[PDB]
RNA sequence: UGUCCCAACGUUGGGCCCGGUGAACUGUACAUUCCAGUGCGGAGUCUGGAGACACCCAGGGGGAAGCGAAGACCCUAUGGA
RNA sequence: CGCUCUAAUUGGAUGGAAGUAGGGGUGAAAACUCCUAUGGACCGAUUAGUGACGAAAAUCCUGGCCAUAGUAGCAGCGAUA
RNA sequence: ACCCUCAGAAGGGAGGCGAAAUAGAGCAUGAAAUCAGUUGGCGAUCGAGCGACAGGGCAUACAAGGUCCCUCGACGAAUGACCGACGCGCGAGCGUCCAGUAAGACUCACGGGAAGCCGAUGUUCUGUCGUACGUUUUGAAAAACGAGCCAGGGAGUGUGUCU
């Protein structure tokens, strides 16, 4: 698994990681990329709202055949990530639950950090004509989040 | 309270007339990379260099523009090959009893890297008082 | 006998493979493919005194 | 609007290649040109095949496409164009730094250079600009 | 008698957007190309011009002498059956 | 010039060996060497030997990996649930 | 271990052990291909063997390289003048003299200056040359053949006899 690519004051700092989640990592990259700098409550607040499907998540890198939303402020593609989308609030639930049992007020911490990393396939495989088989894979997922005190 | 090196580090060594001509000769024309054809290509094939042995190699046709074959007529002058920039003759280094006969006008010390601190230490401290360069020095904080 | 106790063939051409000698779809005996023969190797035979 | 232009060359009864060849060369120079009244320059010849080859570089073209002006503005400037490596930067610097016109919307009389002026009294096979604009197509907004 | 003149409208399942799942073929490199030329005589890459702001969605497949198969045709081998 | 192991001679290493990463110097070059970080136990030199001794290629072998792509399929069957 | 979080013997946070947890369980070291985040350089008007050699921008902790810039002056190979004087030519222009002079690459000396400053490295811009590599071939950039990328593996050996 990963350890934190960046360093931390533990003085005006909180950390979380969710490790070996099975989920999209094209999408998670996304989502990091997308509440970055964002105050981890309004962090919640979006997410919700993306698995609500009132808000698009801006799929700049991995957006082939994807389709236009009007959302989507300066870029075009987007979607509705949903399951990334709550593997993420969970990892934002701990770390605000982490910056409060310190003393912080979690809620208005900054999302100082937040990067998806893909450690590993869990391998499948799936039968196909002609007596041949062929991969069916499954993304694993480590993520890492740092909030600061604004 | 600073970083201070061990040493004659200043220390420069007396060529004659002739060979401080060579050495900035040498410095002045400078030579090319002399690196394997296409090393840039492809991560496969590295810098080291290798003759060019294609029939249609177009570095072994010697086209302008591919870069230059090795050949003889890039030496060095005799003189200084193989001098320090500074001029002074490398004398490989591993104890103490290798300083003996070395000439501190003409020659500095390289101590291999194997070489330990405590062994640096004293190396360092003998061969200072030998009036020998020492070209990897320790940084001490004076 | 080093890696020639096995029967693998090669398919020859047909199936964009290299003919190399292959068992249960895996190379062998051929030098070149990993657990295969040593090509030259050192020899119970050679007079070395 | 407003051309800080180094020099105006005035094209009446002027040969356009020659005057061309001369603007690129300056344009090259750092100057920044301006050709007045190109509708009134001229380029000798036959008329009739003279009017052939331009009317054919008109119908050339495809999707990719082949942009000819018809205009003796853009005419003019195309003709400039193809005296500068409009490609390289250098080239696209210089070719930006010069802008032909229709009649004179300066108050300064252009110049004339060297060896580009047309004698009439002593010419009758030639053609002006503007005659092979109207030709062309073109709409005499001159 | 929609085979045709000569196509139209409609029905169901796809196709398109969304959540979830999630391969393969293929990849020397570079690559926004077009017209001509040239070259081992069938060039996105040479030469000259022309055109060309970047990214993305959908399409029908013109080109990559597209992808797939060390040509079955033909000839050659002091080859095989 | 470089690699393995043997022998004689002779050195380095827990005051930090090999290796690896980045960087400095030398050699026309094969390649040699130093600095920092990592590593945490082995490593050289000269001479004379030794040989399963040097790779960009073989539709080469084995493993790992990227693009392909969040794409195809998860609709089509007289059993539409 | 204990405490917080969690649907939770999961995971995470905080904490404990040890020289070391970046020794935390397929756990020594931990390359490349390659992925996430990020720094430097370039960047939505522009052209493709991706570079070599020259030269500029921007960027750079120490270490292991320490040079570099401008005035002037010394030396100074081949080469080698302007202006002016005189004499030719229809003319472009030439001849003689000034003069093998002034100049002239490198190098050096005095004085002054730079420490991102010189070298070097990363990237990028300009100039010159430039259609991979290997193989087949009279001729290969080839619309001839081979490779997706990287690592590791991958081909003159032994005995006898002769020379
Ligand atoms: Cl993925
Ligand atoms: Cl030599
Ligand atoms: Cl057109
Ligand atoms: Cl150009
Ligand atoms: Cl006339
Ligand atoms: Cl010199
Ligand atoms: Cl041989
Ligand atoms: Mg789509
Ligand atoms: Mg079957
Ligand atoms: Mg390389
Ligand atoms: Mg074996
Ligand atoms: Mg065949
Ligand atoms: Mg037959
Ligand atoms: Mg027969
Ligand atoms: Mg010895
Ligand atoms: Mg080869
Ligand atoms: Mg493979
Ligand atoms: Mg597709
Ligand atoms: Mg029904
Ligand atoms: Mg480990
Ligand atoms: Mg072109
Ligand atoms: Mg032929
Ligand atoms: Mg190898
Ligand atoms: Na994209
Ligand atoms: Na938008
Ligand atoms: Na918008
Ligand atoms: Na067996
Ligand atoms: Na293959
Ligand atoms: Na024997
Ligand atoms: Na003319
Ligand atoms: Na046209
Ligand atoms: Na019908
Ligand atoms: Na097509
Ligand atoms: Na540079
Ligand atoms: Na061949
Ligand atoms: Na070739
Ligand atoms: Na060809
Ligand atoms: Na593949
Ligand atoms: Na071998």
């Amino acid at each position: 698994g990963i350890s934190y690519s960046v360093e931390a004051d533990p003085d005006t700092t909180a950390k979380a990681m969710l490790r070996e989640r099975q989920m999209s990592f094209k999408h998670s990259k996304a989502i990091a990329r997308e509440i970055k700098g964002k105050t981890a409550g309004e962090a919640v607040d979006y997410l919700e709202a993306v698995i609500e499907g009132d808000q698009p998540v801006p799929f700049k890198q991995h957006n082939s055949g994807v389709g236009h939303k009007s959302k989507v402020d300066g870029w075009d593609a987007g979607r509705y990530p949903e399951k990334a989308s709550k593997a993420f609030l969970d990892l934002l639930e701990n770390a605000v639950g982490n910056a409060d049992h310190q003393g912080f007020d979690g809620e208005a911490m900054t999302i100082k950090h937040v990067a998806a990393h893909k450690v590993g396939e869990q391998q499948g495989r799936k039968p196909r004509a002609m007596g041949r088989a062929s991969a069916w894979n499954s993304p694993q997922v480590d993520v890492e989040l740092i909030l600061e005190e604004p | 309270t600073e970083l201070q090196a061990r040493g004659l580090t200043e220390k420069t060594p007396d060529l004659s007339d002739e060979d401080a001509r060579l050495l900035t000769q040498r410095h002045r024309v400078g030579k090319p990379q002399f690196n394997r054809q296409d090393h840039h290509k492809k991560k496969r094939v590295s810098t080291s260099w290798r003759k060019p042995r294609g029939q249609l190699s177009k570095q072994r046709r010697g086209i302008k523009g591919k870069g230059d074959t090795v050949e003889a007529g890039f030496r060095s002058p005799t003189a200084v090959r193989g001098k320090h920039p500074s001029g002074f003759e490398e004398v490989r280094v591993h104890n103490v009893d290798d300083l003996e006969g070395v000439d501190g006008d003409t020659e500095a010390v390289r101590i291999a890297s194997k070489v330990g601190a405590r062994k640096r230490e004293r190396i360092e401290e003998e061969a200072e008082d030998a009036g020998i360069r020492v070209l990897n020095p320790t940084y001490v904080e004076v | 006998y080093a890696g020639l106790r096995t029967p693998a063939e090669s398919f020859g051409s047909g199936r964009g493979q290299a003919h190399v000698p292959k068992l249960d779809g895996r190379a062998r005996r051929v030098p070149q493919a990993v657990k295969g023969r040593s090509a030259h190797p050192p020899k119970t035979e050679k007079d070395r005194s | 609007a407003e051309f800080d232009a180094d020099v105006i060359v005035d094209a009446r009864d002027c040969i356009m290649g020659r005057v061309a060849s001369q603007v690129a060369e300056q344009a090259l120079d750092g100057e920044t040109v301006a050709v007045v009244n190109a509708e009134r320059a001229v380029i000798t010849g036959r008329e009739e095949q003279i009017v052939e080859k331009y009317e054919k570089r008109v119908d050339i073209g495809n999707d990719n496409g082949y942009f000819y002006p018809k205009r003796p503005d853009g005419i003019f400037k195309r003709t400039i164009r193809g005296m500068l490596p409009h490609k390289k930067q250098r080239g696209r610097e210089a070719f930006e730094s010069v802008r032909v016109y229709l009649g004179n919307p300066y108050d300064e009389d252009g110049e004339v250079l060297d060896g580009t002026s047309l004698d009439r009294l002593s010419n009758i096979k030639f053609v002006t600009l503007g005659e092979i604009s109207e030709t062309l197509g073109a709409n005499k907004t001159w």
